[PDB]
RNA sequence: ACCUCGAUGUUGGAUCAGGACAUCCCGAUGGUGCAGCCGCUAUUAAAGGUUCGUUUGUUCAACGAUUAAAGUCCUACGUGAU
């Protein structure tokens, strides 16, 4: 009762990691719909509290929530007090549910809006270079422009299905 | 015991043996044939 | 002079600190750092070390979901490596194409 | 990380190179008006 | 019955995908500690004529034994328990900025 | 977690006592998992400037297992500072003289070479046997799994497994053996 | 197998040879085309020193290795099994195959030192007092070179020297 | 308990009086030291478990001194023991079968002739002394040009090390 | 001819030495053309010891008497703010 590919159980006969069996894709496909519908049903009824959203702004990913501040090291050419929308959102999460973009969420699923509240120059930064025995010494001071944004609201819409 | 890098039997009675990490040549008939691997 | 040259070290040290924090949280879920970062790329989830380190500290439940996704994607690749392409690709192994 | 896998998918080895994450405008007005194009 | 991670310690993670496959849904409800996995709190801890008035038990100890006792109860080294000079005590910021 | 600010800070930066069983385990693998716990490398909130280290308790340090000929080949050398004070003892000699020296030196060489290294050694507890003081035993939390899985001796196999494993050859009946 | 017993009655010694039960090879080998019992069961490069079930079938009751012409193994696998048997006794995984002690001998109490993957005999090893420079380090052998081709499930190959 | 092999009994605390010659029947002049045991008592007993050591420790005192020249902690210790304070207190390692009740006096009859004993005491302090008298170095000649170097240690180390080894014989208190 | 030419003259001795072992002596052990004493040779061993004098600036050496032996070296050819 031994197959041609049979090996008796030894230390190296089987891989050290236990065998893993993936679910049936046909059976799992409808199982995903049940989970998505349940999570979508949590949005229409508003069964969520504070939401944290990961947005891509100024070549940077910010883990922001509502009513918080973020400092941006460049000028947006926007008057202070103007309300704008952050189009790129990569992740929106709650206490019980989390949605992932691939790599970005649709504009019909999440909306993050911020406000320009302060535009100021950076504190003086010292840029000095020195080389010994070469009379090489020069000092430069730069003040990069900065912009502060406050996240006002993070709202989602029931568009999962 | 004479230390030799290469151990060679000097008669039919010499026999090689592995002891204490290095090969030895023992010869009861000729005690001067004893060698230790260097 | 040290002030100017420390601006490169600060960027370097921040990323190294993030990797250790990401590695620490992955081991609590039975994963290694290469297994987490590598398998999140194949899911088109482009999250940098700064976010993952913050998620591993302030959003433990969200990080576990990412660990499960990376582990699931890791298992899908092994199953695809055993086959010769006859079986279809994994559910999470699909890639969204952009034109 | 993942540069080799991306090149096999027809994408850039660096995700900052091109694609929706980089090419798209980073912000827009709340009213819906499009933002001026970024310098990059 | 497949599960990428054991749903025993942190939460019950349920991976899912949308119809278009452009969004990954992660439903992770929090798990509650069962009642059977906990221990009860230890609530419990004559002919006397004179009331037991509070008696001071602050025994005098030298600098040596005082630090040795502290280094054993906090499992640290003796070096941190020695004082510092005025120069270092004046450089310390007594009004540091506070976040959150 | 809706905690107050002080209790929330205390819980995150709390110290957790771990247990290690060193019987039939390599000292280095014991030290590798003990190094991260002592430094706090197993926490996502880890940082060098924050004393986030924990307590590690290692029992049965007398019954450690050395791979290869490390009992005879490995040498632990130290110098007393006086002339002719250069002492070199093997692992076997050191183990008999001090049952906890081998594990202590392996862990001590893995911690960062800084002032915090001596502080982390204070939070490390070694016990040659399975006996543990009550105060140290009453505050343990988690027993970390052993890195190396102990192979089973030939007498520990049940008859079910012995009979399951097939014999590969048929010896002759006239062989004296 | 065959056993020899000597019984002396009336100052006369009688030597007899009595045949005992002999185990039989399990039927239906996975690979009947193999030449030696190792590859006949697809056990090549798939056993280690800790697999005492496989090693016990090629050893004598006193722990001695069996001859190659009797078991029928090939020259390559016989040496690999021979080294695994040596490392099995040194690791203490064969407590029922101890050497036969002659009458009137009581072994002294000796330091019980746990060890495994011991290439050389413990009594024939000298300590490494001078490690040497980094480019000329004196490494400590771990395991056995004859198991270099064993199936490794990890990307890093077996480290035979520490 | 009766005497058993491998047992150690307690000793005494004696006072060195002086020296006196002593002749044997063999005609050899042997010099002996008169050790006077006075006011020798056992102070306290510490069991092997409480000793944190292989042997059990026993406290012995000697040479009763004034009660006005001792600290409060020492005086109250003798108050409950009912003995005058002792000048020098030594600790002896004994076995379980050699325990002696505290307050028990001891006499010179504890030892017998023909028994070899070990005497421990502080040596005569000679203060700060040079290498010539402390370590026996030869020094330098008094004549033949020597300039301000007759009792000096000379070289203390080599130039390559650039340091002095610990334990090097240097002038100090002897 | 790389370092030292804006304060180490070098040698030897005196003083005190630390270290290597390729061991002069003490220890253990093979071989011997090893009877025994003496010897020769090889492995192991650096814990301890390794003299006093005449001429000579001497190092060295010569011979004087000895000793279980009077080892080979290195250390800024140790040590000269001793
Ligand atoms: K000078
Ligand atoms: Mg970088
Ligand atoms: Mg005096
Ligand atoms: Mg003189
Ligand atoms: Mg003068
Ligand atoms: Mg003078
Ligand atoms: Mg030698
Ligand atoms: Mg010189
Ligand atoms: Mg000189
Ligand atoms: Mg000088
Ligand atoms: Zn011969």
């Amino acid at each position: 009762s031994y197959l041609p590919g049979y090996v008796p159980k030894t230390s190296l006969s089987s891989p050290p990691w236990p065998e893993v069996v993936l679910p049936d894709p046909v059976e799992e496909t409808r199982h995903h719909a049940e989970v998505v519908k349940k999570v979508n049903e949590m949005i229409v009824t508003g069964q969520y509290g504070r939401l944290f959203a990961v947005v891509h702004f100024a070549s940077r990913q910010w883990k922001v929530t509502s009513e918080d501040l973020i400092l941006i090291g460049n000028e947006l050419d926007l008057a202070c007090g103007e309300r704008i929308r952050l189009e790129k959102v990569l992740l929106v999460g709650a206490d019980n549910f989390t949605l992932l973009g691939k790599p970005l969420l649709g504009k019909d699923l999440v909306r993050v809006e911020a406000t320009v509240i302060e535009k100021t120059e950076s504190w003086p930064r010292i840029i000095m270079r020195f080389r010994k025995r070469k009379n090489f010494k020069k000092k430069r001071i730069v003040t990069t422009p900065q912009t502060v944004l406050r996240i006002n609201s993070i709202e989602i819409a029931p568009c999962l299905l | 015991f004479k230390n030799k890098t290469v151990l060679k039997k000097r008669c039919k009675d010499c026999y090689l043996v592995k002891r204490r990490g290095r090969w030895y040549v023992y010869c009861k008939t000729h005690p001067r044939h004893k060698q230790r691997q260097m | 002079v040290k002030c100017t040259k420390a601006r490169y070290l600060k960027k370097k040290n921040m990323r190294t600190l993030w990797i250790n924090r990401i590695t620490a949280a992955s081991q609590e879920h039975g994963l290694k750092y290469p297994a987490l970062i590598g398998n999140l790329v194949k899911c088109q989830v482009e999250l940098n070390r700064k976010v993952l380190a913050d998620l591993a500290i302030y959003e433990p439940k969200t990080f576990k979901s990412l660990a499960a996704l990376a582990s699931r994607r890791r298992h899908e690749g092994f199953a695809a490596a055993l086959g010769d392409g006859k079986e279809p690709e994994g559910i999470f192994s699909r890639v969204v194409q952009y034109h | 990380a993942g540069g080799q896998w991306r090149l096999q998918q027809g994408l850039a080895a660096n995700p900052s190179g091109y694609g929706p994450l980089t090419e798209l405008p980073d912000w827009s007005y709340a009213d819906g008006r499009p933002a001026p194009p970024m310098k990059g | 019955t497949y599960s990428p991670l054991p749903d025993d310690y942190n939460c019950n993670v349920e991976l899912a995908l949308t119809s278009d496959g452009r969004t990954i849904v992660c439903y992770h409800p929090s798990v509650d500690i069962p009642y059977e996995h906990t221990k009860p709190i230890p609530r419990p801890d004559h002919d006397q004529v004179l009331k037991t008035r509070l008696e001071e038990k602050v025994e005098h100890l030298e600098e040596g034994p005082m630090i040795e006792q502290l280094s054993k109860m906090f499992f640290t080294t003796k070096h941190r328990w020695y004082p510092h000079g005025r120069y270092h005590r004046c450089r310390k910021n007594l009004n540091p900025p506070k976040d959150r | 977690s809706s905690f107050s600010r002080a209790p929330q800070q205390w819980a995150t930066f709390a110290r957790i006592w771990y247990l290690l069983d060193g019987k039939m385990q390599p000292p280095g693998k014991l030290a590798a998992m003990a190094s991260i716990r002592l430094q706090g490398l197993h926490k996502p909130v880890y940082h060098a400037l924050s004393d986030c280290g924990d307590h590690v308790v290692i029992m049965n340090t007398r019954h450690i297992a050395f791979s290869g000929n490390k009992w005879e080949q490995k040498v632990y050398s130290s110098h007393t500072g006086y002339p002719g004070g250069f002492r070199q003892v093997t692992a076997a000699q050191l183990h008999l003289r001090d049952p906890v020296a081998i594990v202590k030196l392996a862990i001590y060489g893995m911690l960062p070479k800084n002032l915090h290294r001596r502080t982390m050694m204070e939070r490390l507890h070694l016990f040659p046997d399975e006996y543990i003081p009550e105060d140290i035993l009453k505050n343990l939390v988690e027993e970390l799994p052993q890195p190396r899985k102990i192979p089973k001796r030939l007498d520990e196999y049940t008859q079910e497994e012995i009979d399951a494993f097939p014999r590969l050859w048929t010896p002759p009946e006239d062989y004296r053996l | 197998f065959r056993e020899v017993v000597e019984t002396q009655e009336g100052k006369t010694t009688i030597i007899e040879g009595r045949i005992t039960a002999t185990p039989k090879e399990s039927p239906n080998p996975p690979n009947p085309s193999g030449q030696c019992p190792i590859c006949r069961w697809n056990l090549k490069h798939k056993y280690n020193y800790d697999d005492v079930l496989l090693l016990s079938q090629f050893i004598r009751p006193h722990g001695g290795m069996l001859p190659r012409k009797i078991t029928g193994l090939c020259q390559e696998e016989h040496r690999k099994i021979e080294e695994c048997v040596k490392m099995a006794h040194r690791a203490g995984l064969l407590p029922n195959h101890r050497p036969r002690l002659p009458e009137g001998v009581v072994p002294k109490s000796k330091p019980q030192l746990n060890r495994y993957l011991t290439r050389w005999a413990p009594g024939s090893v000298k300590p490494i007092y001078k490690k040497g420079p980094r480019w000329n380090r004196v490494r400590m052998p771990v395991g056995s070179p004859l198991l270099r081709d064993n199936v490794c499930y990890s990307r890093t190959p077996w480290k035979l020297y520490h | 308990h009766p005497w058993e092999p491998g047992s150690f009994r307690v000793g005494l605390i004696a006072l060195k009086l002086g020296m006196m010659p002593l002749w044997t029947k063999d005609g050899q002049k042997h010099v002996v030291t008169l050790l006077q045991v006075q006011d020798c008592h056992v102070l306290k007993y510490t069991s092997k478990e409480n000793c944190n050591g292989k042997m059990a420790t026993l406290s012995v005192g000697g040479k009763t001194v004034s009660r006005f020249r001792k600290a409060t902690s020492i005086l109250e210790f003798y108050r409950e023991l009912g003995l005058p304070p002792k000048q020098t207190v030594k600790i002896f390692n004994i076995t379980d079968n050699a325990a002696i009740k505290p307050g028990t006096p001891l006499y010179a009859a504890h030892f017998r002739p023909g028994q070899y004993v070990d005497v421990t005491a502080k040596t005569i302090g000679k203060g700060f002394q040079g290498v010539m008298k402390r370590w026996g170095f030869k020094g330098q000649p008094a004549t033949h040009g020597q300039t301000k170097t007759h009792r000096r240690p000379g070289a203390v180390a080599t130039g390559d090390i650039g340091r002095v080894w610990p334990g090097t014989k240097m002038p100090g208190k002897m």
